[PDB]
């Protein structure tokens, strides 16, 4: 009876998160007016979630409904380097966005003149070459013999310096760099906001709503990524160097992986549902 | 297969059409669009270089393109809509002119007039999210015609000092006050004077703050 | 003193003549029937909403005019782009292509309706003549013939233009308001104009003066034209409201109008039976009217912005809508 | 003046024979059921002789 | 419009020599460009094509390979390189522009020609007769057929009828086989079937003495007819 609820709830979660990300898939392509750099970008970072949920979650959803693995090592050996693969580009994908926003707010000449779709096509072609750079390693290399040692097991590659690199690449670095550029971002907002006397009050309400709007905006934007992706891949760093003593209950490590894939029916809503293009959109074709 | 050759030879002539009118609209899409409207025009648009007249200026490596819609008497209500989506709207005024009636048996005064343009442009369906780059011209005329006579007579109901910051202050005051979406687009506002580039580095800022501000709401943080 | 005898005088015998409406004799006329109007051929490239569209005589041929500086002449069948004309005026808002197919007009915000030659022996589209002298805004030019082409203004001026000499032949000044449309009869020995004062006047080409003045509308008149048979001719308004006026009776027989439908009208055309009247709508549709019963008998829809110009063909066979979109579609 | 040209204008009242309104709507569909089948719309073509099929 | 071609010459078997057509009077680069050879007392043949942009280029199977085409737009200059010349290269080489839309004349203008002194499915287009004795002011008629139905789909006779008089480049006369081309007498007219078309001209005049060519333009690899030359 476990099983079947579990089965359900996962089945729901991959379902919904495929239609999610479709539909953005789709509203690109069906509406002119959103064809933007920007949105680009965020229909590119849909495609990827599409693809997470489409290819790597039924064979995840199966690992955990079955507690095992039934599929043999080449199976598994493509579901590790698919949803590396995937999660990384994904990730790397909100980065590119991020860094497209900075840009777009810091250099308004750039963005009259110098910007093009190009910008956002070589963006979505380095996010999914960093994830093919991340993802190579378990299938080129490593794959040690105690790795995948159980038979019934698709665990991912534990090698110290592989995990590091892929947890510094995949997370950290891209985590760093959004905190950065959004502080930047964060400051420009906040210039530009500070930037008879009844009318002055007024103004101040309008500017102390619009600092409570970008506070919220942000938090958003950081939060559900950290809440996300940060408890899975503090656990993928310590474990590797914590082999010795960490306990490693299954049921942390399930909660984590998921939160993890959560991640991907997550981006779309924050990225397009909430932007005002995408709703009308929506509301337009429907 | 089904198509001959001359048929194919008109596709590919179709096709480089098409490429050749991607490349002119790419072209003319890294230009920033201003309308003027207005009372000091003609300096404006000296200090900032029968139908549309056109002027192309270049400054901080921005190419700014500026319509003068000036001469066309006919109404506004039928080719207005033809200047949908551009960055900002230029409305020149002049200070000194708040004693003149604009003769028509002394129905009118320009600075009413201005006014009442100034409203009907900004609460204009079209241009509920167009900045304005609002222009006050003529100071030195304004601070010598104020020194004799008041601008009460323009306006009834202002009892202050006359001195020329407040009277500026108080007709900019009013200006803006016409704004009925104050929350949506930004007015701004400069004494142009008619020297040096106080008048395109002005533009310049205000077309540089607008685009910041609507790449932001773009992605919801402003 | 001021003429005040003389208004009443012509209203009292417009009054007289009425003796049965349109919508009497059309009781026996069986309806349309729906008319399953479909997408054919999407012309698309246009990078701006257009404004004009003009199909040509040989019923292939269109074109069309954008606030994008460029002209195109499309092929409706392959839907080929056959010529793109560079605009000087990036404000064209009145196109039209001449019945030998040899010129093409533009015109818009620019006070100047240029003539460009398709048919050269360099092979490229030139400006040929350049009819400036309006005070304002051109509305609309209609080719009467190769050499003829009469144009309406903002200026509340019509005129007729000697494309050869460059100079207006006419001026039409009867309008005390913007004329915004014109439409030439099967003949061509009499157009007709409409104008912002809510009011349409017959005008005889040659003589050059006023026939009648129709006034049925409430709001400015936005686009006329002219019943195949050539003794009457539709109008629309921002009224929302669509009226047929017949030369020879001076009053309006019917009014195409539904409460559904509140914003203004922006294209008006007939079929070649003149059964149908396509009329363009700003709520980014056309509605089909039966011009005999006033019903309607269809829908056009896939417009994502407002419909600005419209025409059906010379063959009666389909007819091309414009639209802000920057979309053209032609509907069989 | 223009009383002058407005009257000049007026002087076409009955310069025209007219035709009563009800022999010009027989005429009407006299024309369309003369070439009530010389007109695709309103007799559908078969899609042989149909260049657009 | 004018079209010269230069680089014309003796050239011994095996050589490879350019010749080059330069523009003045037209947008070269919108028009299309072709490359037609007349063999000294001989017929036509089409050469190669090369299309606006140089998206589209072919050849002919006798030369394919061997000559390559090309065009330089901002010099409004056309080039043919030729190798390997052999003996059957012989012929004067005319220059033609082309342009492709609804309502177009292909082949409308040709130029003089530069020229040069060396050393399997297509549509066979045959002339009924080579010569014909006539006089003027009497109705003269030229007949052609096609060994292939010439009348596409479309509606369209790719016919195309070209007038060489002595000592003078070709000149169109008829261009889908009801159209007359600008500049022509209206006297020339053109009618025919799907497979059997016929030029008739009104009223001979001096000016019409000439050798009349046929040509077929539903297939690219365009085929010429002997040539019907008509003697006063
Ligand atoms: C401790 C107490 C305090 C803490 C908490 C209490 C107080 C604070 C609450 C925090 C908010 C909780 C989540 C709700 C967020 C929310 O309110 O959403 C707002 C309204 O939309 C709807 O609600 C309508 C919902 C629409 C959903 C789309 C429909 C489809 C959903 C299913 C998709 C799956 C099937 C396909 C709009 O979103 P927003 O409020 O967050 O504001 C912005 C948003 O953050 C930006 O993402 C977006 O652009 P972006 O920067 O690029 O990302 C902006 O345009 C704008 O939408
Ligand atoms: C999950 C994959 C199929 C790939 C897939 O599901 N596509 C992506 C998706 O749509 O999710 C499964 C389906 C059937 C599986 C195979 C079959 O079960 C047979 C066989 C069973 C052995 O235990 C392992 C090897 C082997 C040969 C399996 C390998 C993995 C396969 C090929
Ligand atoms: C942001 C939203 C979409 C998150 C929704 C909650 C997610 C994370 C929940 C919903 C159902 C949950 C799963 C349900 C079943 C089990 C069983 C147990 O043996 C390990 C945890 C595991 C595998 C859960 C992991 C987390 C999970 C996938
Ligand atoms: C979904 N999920 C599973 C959660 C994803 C994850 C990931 C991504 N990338 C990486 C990872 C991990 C490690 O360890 C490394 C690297």
């Amino acid at each position: 009876s476990y099983q079947v609820i579990t089965s359900l709830l996962l089945g729901t979660l991959i379902f919904c998160a495929v239609l999610g990300n479709a539909c953005v898939v789709a509203a690109i392509a069906l509406e002119r007016s959103l064809q933007n750099v920007a949105n680009y970008l965020i229909g590119s970072l849909a495609v990827t979630d599409l693809m997470v949920s489409v290819l790597v979650l039924p064979m995840a959803a199966l690992y955990q409904v079955l507690n095992k693995w039934t599929l043999g090592q080449v199976t598994c050996d493509l579901f590790i380097a698919l949803d590396v693969l995937c999660c990384t580009s994904s990730i790397w994908h909100l980065c590119a966005i991020a860094l497209d926003r900075y840009w777009a707010i810091t250099d308004p000449i750039d963005y009259v003149n110098k910007r093009t779709p190009r910008r956002a096509a070589a963006l979505i072609s380095l996010t999914w070459l960093i994830g093919f750079l991340i993802s190579i390693p378990p299938m080129l290399g490593w794959r040690t013999p105690e790795d995948r040692s159980d038979p019934d097991a698709c665990t991912i590659s534990k090698d110290h310096g592989y995990t590091i690199y892929s947890t510094f690449g995949a997370f950290y670095i891209p985590l760093l760099l959004m905190l950065v550029l959004y502080g930047r971002i964060f400051r420009a907002a906040r210039f530009r906001i500070r930037k008879n006397e009844r009318n002055a009050e007024a103004k101040r309400k309008m500017a102390l709503a619009r600092e409570r709007k970008t506070v919220k905006t942000l938090g958003i934007i950081m939060g559900t990524f950290i809440l996300c992706w940060l408890p899975f891949f503090i656990v993928a760093l310590v474990l590797p160097f914590c082999e010795s003593s960490c306990h490693m209950p299954t049921l942390l490590g399930a909660i984590i992986n998921w939160l993890g894939y959560s991640n991907s029916l997550l981006n779309p809503v924050i990225y397009a549902y909430f932007n005002k293009d995408f709703q009308n959109a929506f509301k337009k074709i429907i | 297969c089904t198509l001959s050759a001359e048929d194919k030879a008109a596709v590919e002539r179709s096709k480089m059409i098409d490429r050749n009118l991607r490349e002119d609209g790419e072209k003319a899409a890294r230009e920033v669009k201003l309308l003027l409207l207005g009372s000091g025009k003609n300096t404006i648009v000296k200090q900032m270089k029968t139908g549309i007249v056109e002027t192309h200026f270049t400054f901080k490596d921005l190419h700014f393109k500026m319509f003068d819609v000036g001469a066309q008497r006919s109404e506004r209500k039928k080719w207005i809509h033809c200047f949908e989506g551009v960055t900002a709207i230029i409305f020149c005024v002049a200070l000194s002119d708040y004693d003149l009636v604009l003769a028509d048996e002394a129905e009118m005064n320009r600075m009413h007039a201005s006014m009442k343009l100034f409203d009907s442009i900004c609460n204009n369906k079209w241009f509920t999210d167009t900045s304005i780059i609002l222009f006050l011209n003529k100071k030195d005329l304004f601070e010598e015609k104020i020194k004799k006579s008041p601008l009460t007579i323009c306006y009834p109901e202002y009892a202050g000092s006359n001195t020329y910051e407040e009277a500026a202050a108080y007709i900019q005051c009013q200006f803006e006050d016409l704004n009925k979406r104050k929350d949506t687009k930004e007015i701004y506002t400069h004494f142009t004077c008619s020297t040096d580039t106080k008048n395109v580095q002005f533009v310049f800022d205000a077309v540089t703050d607008v685009i910041i501000k609507n790449n932001l709401k773009d992605c919801g943080l402003f | 003193q001021e003429a005040e005898q003389l208004k009443n005088q012509i209203r009292d015998a417009r009054k007289a003549c009425a003796d049965a409406t349109l919508s009497q004799i059309t009781n026996n006329i069986d309806p349309v029937g729906r008319i399953q109007m479909r997408t054919r051929r999407t012309l698309r490239g246009h990078l701006a909403k257009i404004y004009a569209m003009h199909w040509g005589t040989d019923s292939r041929l269109l074109v069309s005019a954008s606030q994008d500086g460029k002209l195109i002449i499309w092929d409706s069948y392959t839907t080929n782009k056959v010529h793109a004309i560079p605009l000087r005026s990036s404000w064209v808002m009145t196109c039209a292509y001449a019945p030998s197919g040899n010129y093409v007009a533009c015109g818009g915000l620019d006070n100047i309706c240029s003539i460009y030659n398709l048919k050269t022996r360099e092979g490229n589209v030139r400006v040929s003549r350049e009819l400036a002298g309006h005070t304002g805004y051109l509305s609309c030019c209609r080719f009467l013939d190769d050499n003829q082409i009469v144009t309406s203004s903002g200026d509340t001026t019509c005129a007729l233009w000697d494309i050869e000499t460059g100079q207006q032949t006419t001026t039409f000044t009867g309008h005390t308001g913007d004329v915004m449309s014109l439409s030439l009869a099967p003949d061509t020995r009499l157009f007709v104009s409409g104008a912002c004062d809510a009011s349409a006047k017959l005008w005889d080409v040659r003589e050059g003066m006023c026939r009648q003045t129709f006034t049925g509308h409430e709001s400015d008149i936005n686009a006329i034209c002219f019943f195949p048979n050539g003794n009457a001719f539709a109008t629309g308004s921002d009224d929302a409201t669509c009226r047929l006026f017949d030369l020879r009776a001076d009053q309006e027989l019917m009014t195409y109008s539904h409460d559904n439908i509140i914003c203004g009208i922006t294209s008006v055309s007939f079929s070649k039976s003149g059964r149908l009247l396509l009329a363009g709508y700003d709520d980014f549709n056309c509605n089909v009217w039966d011009a005999l019963k006033a019903d309607r008998a269809g829908v056009l829809a896939g417009h994502d912005n407002r419909v600005s110009c419209l025409g059906v063909t010379d063959d009666g066979m389909a007819v091309a809508t414009g639209s802000w979109d920057s979309f053209l579609k032609i509907w069989n | 003046a223009q009383a002058r040209k407005l009257v000049e204008q007026l002087k076409m009242e009955a310069n025209i024979d007219r035709i009563k309104v009800s022999k010009a709507a027989a005429d009407l569909m006299a024309y369309c059921e003369a070439h009530a089948k010389e007109d695709p719309l309103l007799t559908p073509v078969p899609a042989s002789e149909n260049p657009f099929r | 419009v004018q079209l010269v071609e230069s680089g014309g010459g003796l050239v011994q078997p095996g050589g490879s020599r350019k010749l080059s057509c330069s523009a003045s009077g037209f947008a070269f680069s919108s028009f299309g460009m072709h490359w037609v050879r007349q063999a000294p007392e001989k017929g036509l043949e089409w050469v190669a094509y090369i299309s606006s942009g140089s998206g589209t280029i072919y050849y002919a199977d006798t030369v394919k390979g061997r000559f390559t085409i090309s065009r330089d737009d901002p010099k409004n200059t056309l080039f043919l390189q030729m190798t390997s010349l052999r003996s059957e290269d012989t012929a004067m080489y005319y220059c033609v522009r082309s342009i492709y839309y609804y309502g177009s004349s292909p082949f409308d203008f040709w130029g003089q020609g530069t020229t040069l002194t060396v050393s399997s499915a297509d549509i066979v287009m045959t002339q009924a007769t080579s010569s014909v004795p006539v006089t003027p002011g009497e109705s003269v008629s030229i007949s052609c057929r096609s060994s292939k139905s010439l009348l596409h789909s479309n509606g369209n006779t790719y016919l195309y009828w070209f007038l060489q008089r002595p000592g003078q480049s070709p000149q169109l006369l008829i261009y889908r086989m009801s159209n007359l081309a600008s500049g022509v007498p209206d006297r020339f007219s053109g009618s025919g079937s799907g497979t059997a078309f016929t030029l008739t001209i009104s009223r001979l005049e001096a000016e019409d003495v000439g050798v009349y060519y046929c040509m077929q333009h539903l297939e690219y690899p365009l085929t010429f007819g002997a040539g019907t030359k008509l003697e006063l």
